[PDB]
């Protein structure tokens, strides 16, 4: 079948996620380790994580998270770009994070109207970037980011991946 | 290959002229090959001034038009940005910034069909020359020419028998690396000759350099 294995010790939430919103379609386990490792076949592995979302989300063809189309399938492509540099370099973060507020201003889910690789990718990066949590623990976090990142913390799914990885 | 879903026609690119994108100039030649392409270039008021070379990267421009033919319009603005940035006709799409991620949506219209592992073997080789090769340290570029050298060693281009757009993102950001000496293992010093045959890649490679 399919298997990952993760860092235990600082877990791909994003990539759980994705497993999560998956795991009805495709049949595939979580093993306990010190590296993210997709075991795809003998000879086929993925390490790094937006290759693992990519390869989730092009399996598991019910859970609709590469969108339904090549223009929902290119902004996801930037959203996940986007959380890998500018999101996770804790740098320019208030310009960076504006920009995210700009586009979910008229937004609910980052792409198509579902829920796509963009929202697990740049919400597992925005939960364990420093300065988002500096942000909203002193009240200024922008309001569609905060409206957007609540929406999915509030989801099942999140809460169960968040209690059972979530190292605090 | 159609093209017609949600049917747009023209794309907008805006790059920095400090940064000349060479994946998406030989990714237009490409474009060209199979497309009847209208191209443009203009220089944004944010931008004093731009080489000459690059104001005429589309100059074989002085063709007959069919005017009432073209299939894809592809406008080139040179424009102080911090990151090259795609715009179409369409408000619903939000605007792609990254080379890696402009050239995965060009190469797409091309039709070129790829299963899971490969397509997504294909994306992994793009981020590699993006987050890996592009800025890397002189160890990281090392670690980058041994993992193309182990897979150009088991097919003729990185992600098999066929050109890919990963081939095209890392022989471009390759050729723009610029810096400090390393040494190119022989199946990419194979595989890199097998770039340069291509008109597509030659030609752009040319513009870059006045």
């Amino acid at each position: 079948t399919l298997s990952l294995t993760v860092n235990s010790g600082d877990p791909p939430l994003g990539a759980l996620l994705a497993v999560e919103h998956v795991k009805d379609d495709v049949s595939i386990s979580v093993e306990e380790g010190k590296e993210n490792i997709l075991h795809v076949s003998e000879n086929v592995i993925f390490t790094d994580v937006n290759s693992i979302l990519r390869y989730l989300a092009r399996v598991a063809t019910t859970a609709g998270l590469y969108g339904s189309n090549l223009m929902e399938h290119t902004e996801i492509d930037h959203w996940l770009e986007f959380s890998a540099t500018k999101l996770s370099s804790s740098d320019s973060f208030t310009s960076t994070i504006n920009e995210l507020n700009h586009s979910l201003s008229l937004r609910t889910y980052l792409v198509g109207n579902s829920l796509s690789l963009a929202d697990l990718s740049v919400w597992a990066t925005l939960k364990g970037n420093a300065a988002w949590q500096e942000q909203l623990k002193q009240k200024k976090a922008p309001v569609h980011v905060k409206r957007w990142f609540g929406f999915l913390e509030a989801q099942q799914a999140f809460q169960s991946v968040g209690t059972k990885w979530d190292v605090s | 290959l159609g093209k017609d879903y949600g049917a747009l026609k023209d794309i907008v690119i805006n790059a920095n002229p400090a940064s000349p994108p060479l994946s998406l100039l030989v990714l237009h030649r490409l474009l060209c090959e199979h497309f009847r392409v209208l191209s443009t270039v203009h220089t944004h008021s944010s931008v004093k001034s731009v080489p000459e070379n690059l104001l005429k990267c589309f100059g074989e421009q002085n063709k007959k038009q069919p005017r009432q033919d073209y299939q894809l319009g592809f406008t080139l603005i040179w424009k102080n940005v911090p990151k090259t940035q795609m715009k179409f006709s369409i408000q619903t799409m939000c605007p792609i910034e990254g080379e890696g991620n402009i050239a995965r949506f060009l190469f797409s219209l091309f039709g070129q069909k790829h299963n899971a592992v490969n397509a997504t073997l294909i994306d992994s080789w793009v981020d590699i020359a993006i987050f890996q090769l592009k800025e890397g340290s002189s160890k990281e570029k090392a670690a980058v020419f041994r993992s193309m050298n182990s897979a150009l060693g088991k097919s003729p281009w990185l992600a098999g028998n066929e050109l890919t757009v990963a081939d095209v993102v890392l022989w471009s950001v390759l050729q723009q690396i610029g810096g400090c000496s390393v040494t190119v293992p022989a199946n990419v010093q194979r595989w890199m000759r097998s770039c340069e045959n291509l008109a597509p890649f030659n030609t752009a490679l040319k513009l870059l350099k006045l």
